[PDB]
């Protein structure tokens, strides 16, 4: 009973091994409208990791979305079937094997925007003339940008909208992209347990921008639903951009990591804490953390407050939604602390940003440069060159994402 | 058996770390095959100095913080300093994979390669093309592509008439 | 400058320097003694041997020099004709055949040869799996079985069945005899002395054995319900896009012999040298074996998997650096010109590129040029232009380069996955010359990894 | 059984691998197969007769 | 025939197993029980190869 997992190709492409979930719990407060998960994962002898490494997760498609497909095609989940083409297939499908529908559906992406190839395939099977005109309208450059890409309108949502599009399951499955891994910043240090790793996962959920009901992010909701003893297929990934603590533990650190951005800094904190317990002396380490409220999403509050009490970090918080307070973000706090933060960087501090790369990171970067400009009475161009040099020395690192 | 008209030599080189540029490259080589070419796909810094003095060379590459991907560094360095071994005869075109989320470095490597290749004796048959991952990468990729085939069409010979669906090549079960 | 010249023998000039069974190795020793360039004269003939990347980069300028037929190649044209290898660049049949046959080495073609390469490689692994305890492996002999069969099958849908033979195949025996004779001819002061009447007779009979086999391949195909979409299909069916013409019958026969020989001999040599260097460099062997195990996870290798074998690739290129198996090529001056700012040449003057010496240029490679270090090739971009030329130059470079490398990489990968090797005789390198180079007498033992099987029960 | 199959697969393969119009020397090939089969099944010894062009010594 | 859901669930309940749990068997010994051995196959589909209500032997 090799109770065994598909070693789907991608799992092989990423060196993902199969392994067990040792913990899974909620990080936000009771009654938060949102969820952020903490998972602890066991690693096999052959795997190892370092602070700032990522966990590559091969996710599964959730039941709701699998049922939407089998319902649209009138199929039973368990119906065994066999595909074939002759033609290559990034879609990494078991061809010339019998395999149920439901398991075929764990090999593919079900909610990527609809592609132009996909639209043409549907148009060609459409016997609703006005419906064919509409699908073809979507091929034009402008419509495609505004109605498909801007709203993330999927092939599945268009098949549901067009029940008399005669596309068939086996053509559907073959037109889809292969399921992709999702990366999560490991939130623990290997100095505490070499064979156990943690991740910190914000759960994607909302009204679909396409307008078709409720949206759930594939990997994040898969991860959110796992429990102790479940298995999971993953691999360790090390990013091209190094995101590690200085070699010398007295070198000062500034860390900015609001929300799930705290993730890798939890690993940094755990590392420093062990180094202390081994008699090493630690320098200054400022952690700028931001969230809506301590009544809601102040992840790892207890740990971070304890760390601060043991002198492992100095903690600076910003809250966006506290009644009777101004909306505060980390960059506002950083700006108050400009003088100090810039003196630290003049003494050889490393600066780190983690979390949201689309709005938070750029604004933090702009505030750092502006603090420089103001403190050293130089131009914005000189401040930009300063930051460029800081990055080239390896002292300004980002672990940010659009996700 | 296929029909193998042109069969002109199309070499497609990529600079890729996470495969976006590499898949785009292989996609191009797949549509070339449909347009009768004799395409070849390889990394950029593996034909460093060995640019094809015949046919054309499509160059598909990303940028990383203003720098070439790991499989393209040898190419660019060879391109930057080394210029002696001129790039005359080499009729190329460049497609850029970038992200607007990277401010000051947007498409810096494709741009470097494109314009450097030209300040060394260019047969730029088709103007560069850009993809913004943060918006409509398939739009631009599509624009550059159609314009591209034609630029090279007229330039040399005239193999596909409308892909003649030398495309639909399903294969399933 | 006036160029150095090795020792002379009165009216024979340097000719007697070639009266040796190992003339390339002799030339190499002369180069080490004389440096980047030397003149070599025979009665009625002069050529200039180049050994430095500094000069060879200029020799490789196709606007100034074109491929020459060396004496060696002129003797081999006797059976290679105006095939691709022994045709002058300006002969109509060169560009026509180049254009007709280049599509047989496209990426799609290569993909389509993979399965047949695997067929022969599985035959080699099986022979070795099936040896008894303490039996050994004659390395270059088995590499020739594999390479000849691979070009026979991939190129022509023809099975030499060399692994079903205890001696070398008859085609190999006459090939080696013919190459030997061409090589021995190089030193002959009076080639029409009637003392060489028997040599010529044996030569024609060997040419006959090789051509009899060519006739069979042609007959099989005429029978071949043939899609056999391969090299032979292109020979008989392709049209040159320039002239609009296909190859005629005479030229096709020369192409077949050309591809049967060039298509295997030097690949056999490369695999033999690569196994030699691995067993003599156990840390390099282990690092290559590690990659093979890691990459080749399936029962037979895929095309994409062979392309994944980077270190194995590095091993092969390093074997070609030390012992390039076609060790020389020749060029002629298209016009009067000056080499290196110091050596005037007249139009028509001949040069020889002495590839193993080029590959030992310390200005390019560093001081440790005799060491076997595949890591030199970790980024091939780094290598300067015209520094590493085991596949020749420009439009006259090796047409089959990708085929040889794909085959070698596949085979060596399988050998390294499936066995442990032992240099049980502590073999002393002895390099046999047949114009081409190969280790002679090289033997090993191979202990199967049963990719694991030992199973009991009783 | 497994070892008999080993040698029998070697005989089928030799014949699969002949070229058009080549022929089979029947008792010669049957001797290759039978000697190898008793060698392998009886003694774990490989005469490797299918790797030989003449009869085994 | 196939075994009905009720009786398949009684087995997966007794063993604390999920129907869909993929697993792989092996023995070395013969098997009138005609089981896919050395293949991965869910519990629920393994349970369609066997008799679940013959008297206990
Ligand atoms: C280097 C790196 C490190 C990362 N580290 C972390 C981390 O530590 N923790 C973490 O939580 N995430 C992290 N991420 C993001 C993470 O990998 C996943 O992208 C994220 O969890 C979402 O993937 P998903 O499959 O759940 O959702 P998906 O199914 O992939 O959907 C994602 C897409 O849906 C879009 N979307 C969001 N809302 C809607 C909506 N309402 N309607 C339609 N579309 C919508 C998003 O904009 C995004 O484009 C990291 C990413 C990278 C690149
Ligand atoms: C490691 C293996 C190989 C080596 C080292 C090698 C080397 C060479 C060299 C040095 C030349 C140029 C000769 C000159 O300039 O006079 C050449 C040309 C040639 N090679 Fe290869 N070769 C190898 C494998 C092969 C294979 C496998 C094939 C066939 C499939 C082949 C076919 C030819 C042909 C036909 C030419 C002449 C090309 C032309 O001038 O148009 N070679 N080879
Ligand atoms: C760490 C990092 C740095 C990047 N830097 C730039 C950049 O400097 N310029 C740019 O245009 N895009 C930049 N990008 C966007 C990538 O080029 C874009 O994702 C590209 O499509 C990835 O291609 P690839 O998968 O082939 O490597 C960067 C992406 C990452 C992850
Ligand atoms: C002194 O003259 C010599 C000596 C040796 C030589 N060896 C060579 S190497 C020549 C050569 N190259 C490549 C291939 C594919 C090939 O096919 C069998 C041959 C014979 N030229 C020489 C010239």
């Amino acid at each position: 009973f090799v109770d065994s997992a598909a070693d789907m190709p991608l799992a092989k492409m990423h060196g993902a091994f199969s392994t067990n979930v040792v913990a899974s719990k909620e990080l936000q407060q009771p009654g938060s409208a949102r969820s952020t998960r903490h998972l602890e994962i066991e690693l096999p002898k052959e795997a190892s990791y370092q602070e700032g490494d990522h966990l590559g997760v091969i996710p599964r498609n959730y039941e709701g979305i699998v049922n939407r497909v089998t319902a649209r095609f009138g199929l039973d989940a368990s119906q065994q079937i066999r595909l074939e083409a002759e033609e290559e297939k990034l879609a990494h499908l078991p061809l010339a094997k019998t395999v149920s529908v439901e398991e075929l559906l764990q090999y593919v992406e079900l909610q990527d925007p609809v592609t132009r190839t996909q639209l043409r395939a549907m148009a060609a099977k459409t016997v609703c003339p006005p419906h064919k005109v509409e699908l073809e309208a979507l091929l034009e450059k402008q419509a495609y940008k505004e109605q498909v890409l801007a709203k993330r309108l999927t092939m599945l949502e268009l098949l549901e909208k067009y029940p008399a599009c005669e596309m068939k399951f086996s053509e559907f499955i073959a037109l889809l992209p292969s399921i992709r891994p999702r990366y999560y910043s490991i939130s623990s240090s290997p100095r505490v347990d070499e064979k156990q790793a943690s991740i910190t996962v914000s759960v994607v959920s909302g009204e679909a921008w396409s307008g078709y009901g409720e949206y759930k992010g594939i990997a994040s909701n898969y991860l959110a639903e796992l429990q102790e003893g479940d298995t999971i297929t993953c691999f360790i990934s090390t990013p091209q951009s190094e995101f590690t603590l200085p070699k010398d533990p007295e070198t000062p650190l500034i860390m900015v990591g609001p929300g799930t951005g705290v993730a890798p800094f939890r690993g940094f904190v755990q590392a420093r804490k062990q180094l202390k317990e081994q008699g090493q002396s630690l320098g200054e380490a400022h952690l700028y953390f931001g969230c809506r409220s301590p009544h809601e999403d102040y992840l790892y509050q207890e740990e971070l407050e304890n760390a601060q009490s043991e002198g492992i970090i100095t903690l600076h918080t910003a809250f966006s939604r506290m009644p009777n307070q101004p909306k505060t973000y980390v960059q506002h706090v950083m700006e108050q602390d400009g003088k100090k933060l810039i003196e630290l960087l003049d003494q050889g501090a490393h600066f780190y940003i983690c979390g949201d790369g689309s709005q938070m990171a750029p604004a933090v970067e702009a505030t750092l440069m502006k603090s420089y400009a103001d403190v050293h009475q130089v131009s914005e161009a000189d401040a930009r060159l300063w930051l460029q040099q800081l990055e080239e020395k390896g002292r300004y690192a980002k672990d940010v994402w659009a996700g | 058996k296929a029909e193998n008209a042109h069969n002109t030599p199309l070499l497609v080189l990529y600079g890729s770390n996470m495969g976006t540029a590499e898949g785009t490259a292989r996609d191009l080589a797949d549509i070339a095959m449909s347009k009768g070419f004799a395409p070849q796909v390889a990394t950029l810094d593996s034909h460093a100095g060995n640019l094809p003095r015949e046919g054309a060379v499509l160059i598909v590459t990303a940028s990383y913080n203003g720098h070439p991907p790991d499989n393209a560094k040898q190419f660019v360095d060879w391109l930057d300093q080394a210029s002696a071994d001129e790039v005359k005869g080499v009729r190329y075109s460049v497609f850029g994979c970038g992200d607007k989320n990277w401010a000051t470095t947007y498409q810096k490597v494709p741009a470097f390669i494109d314009e450097t290749l030209a300040a060394k004796g260019a047969e730029n048959i088709a103007d560069r093309g850009e993809a913004d991952a943060s918006d409509d990468f398939e739009g631009t990729y599509e624009e550059w592509r159609e314009h591209m085939w034609s630029d090279v069409a007229a330039y040399f010979n005239l193999d596909i008439e409308n892909s003649e669906d030398n495309k639909s090549t399903l294969s399933l079960q | 400058k006036e160029m150095p010249q090795p020792k002379t023998f009165g009216e024979l000039k340097n000719l007697p320097l070639l009266n040796t069974d190992k003339p390339v190795q002799a030339l190499m020793k002369i180069a080490d003694e004389l440096g980047e360039i030397f003149k070599f004269e025979a009665p009625g003939r002069v050529t200039r041997y180049l050994s430095s990347q500094r000069l060879i980069k200029e020799a490789c300028d196709e606007s100034r020099f074109d491929k020459n037929l060396s004496q060696a190649l002129k003797f081999v044209r006797d059976f290679f004709g105006d095939g691709l290898f022994t045709s002058w660049t300006h002969e109509k049949n060169w560009k026509k055949a180049h254009n007709i046959l280049l599509p047989s080495f496209s990426q799609q073609a290569m993909k389509g040869y993979h399965a047949m390469m695997v067929d022969i490689a599985v035959q080699l692994v099986q022979k070795w799996e099936r040896l008894n305890a303490d039996e050994h492996i004659e390395v270059p002999e088995d590499m020739t079985r594999l390479t000849l069969d691979t070009i026979g099958l991939c190129g022509f849908n023809y099975r030499f069945n060399s692994f079903y033979r205890d001696q070398p195949h008859p085609f190999i025996t006459s090939m080696v005899r013919a190459l030997d004779e061409a090589m021995n001819k190089l030193q002959r002061a009076n080639p029409d002395d009637p003392a060489y009447d028997e040599n010529k007779r044996q030569f024609q009979e060997d040419i006959k054995v090789m051509n009899d086999l060519v006739d069979k391949i042609i007959a099989d195909r005429k029978a071949s319900g043939e899609q056999s979409d391969d090299l032979l299909t292109h020979m008989l069916n392709g049209k040159d896009p320039e002239t609009g013409e296909p190859l005629d019958d005479e030229n096709i026969r020369y192409q077949i012999i050309t591809f049967l020989i060039a298509g295997h001999e030097t690949t056999s040599g490369l695999l033999s040298f690569a196994l030699y260097f691995l067993v003599k460099n156990p840390h390099v062997l282990q690092k290559a074996a590690e990659e093979a195990a890691r990459v080749l996870v399936d029962p037979v290798p895929s095309y994409k998997q062979v392309k994944q074998l980077k270190y194995v690739g590095m091993v092969l290129n390093e074997a070609l650096r030390l012992w390039p198996t076609a060790p020389a090529f020749s060029l002629y001056a298209k016009e009067d010109t000056v080499l290196g700012g110091e050596y005037p040449l007249e139009k028509g003057d001949e040069l020889m590129v002495l590839i193993p010496q080029l590959h030992r240029d310390k200005t390019i490679w560093g001081d440790d040029v005799e060491e076997f270090r595949p890591e030199r090739f970790e980024n091939p971009s780094a290598i300067p232009q015209h520094a590493f030329k085991p596949f020749g130059n420009g439009q006259r470079a090796c047409i089959g380069q990708q085929f040889a490398l794909h085959e070698a990489t596949l085979v060596l990968g399988m050998m390294l996955k499936h066995f442990d090797f032992e240099d049980h005789t502590n073999y002393e390198l002895d390099i046999k010359e047949t114009l081409t180079l190969k280790p002679e007498g090289f033997v090993v033992k191979a202990k199967s990894k049963k990719i694991p099987l030992k199973k009991v029960r009783k």
